[PDB]
C-alpha cells in the first residue's frame, strides 16, 4: 500500500504491508477562504476507523 | 512452436528452444508491473 502521509498529505509519502484499521488519527492543514475575501489556514484532526 | 508449461522437460528428437521477441516498450512495462506503486501514483 502506497499511501499518503506529510503535513499537508503530500501523496505517496508512506509505504504499508498492512492496513492500519484500528481508531486513530491523522491531522491535515487546510487554507480556505471566508466570503470577504479573507484567506486563513485551519489545523483538523479526522478521527477514524 | 509450442509453450510447455508444468513438470519438469527434456526436449526430445526434433526440438529446440524457440526465442519469443516482444514489442519495444513491453519488456520495460513487464518486470516494473511487480510493484509499480509510486510510479501510478505519479
Amino acid at each position: 500500500l502506497s499511501l499518503s502521509a506529510g503535513r499537508p498529505k503530500r501523496p505517496h509519502a508512506r509505504r504499508a504491508l498492512c492496513l492500519l484499521l484500528g481508531p486513530d488519527f491523522f491531522t491535515d492543514v487546510i487554507t480556505i477562504e471566508t466570503a470577504d475575501h479573507a484567506r486563513l489556514q485551519l489545523q483538523l484532526a479526522y478521527n477514524w476507523h | 512452436v509450442r509453450a510447455v508449461i508444468g513438470s519438469t522437460y527434456m526436449l526430445t528428437q526434433d526440438e529446440v528452444l524457440w526465442e519469443k521477441e516482444l514489442p519495444p516498450g513491453v519488456e520495460e512495462l513487464l518486470n516494473k508491473g511487480q510493484d509499480p506503486l509510486a510510479d501510478r501514483g505519479e
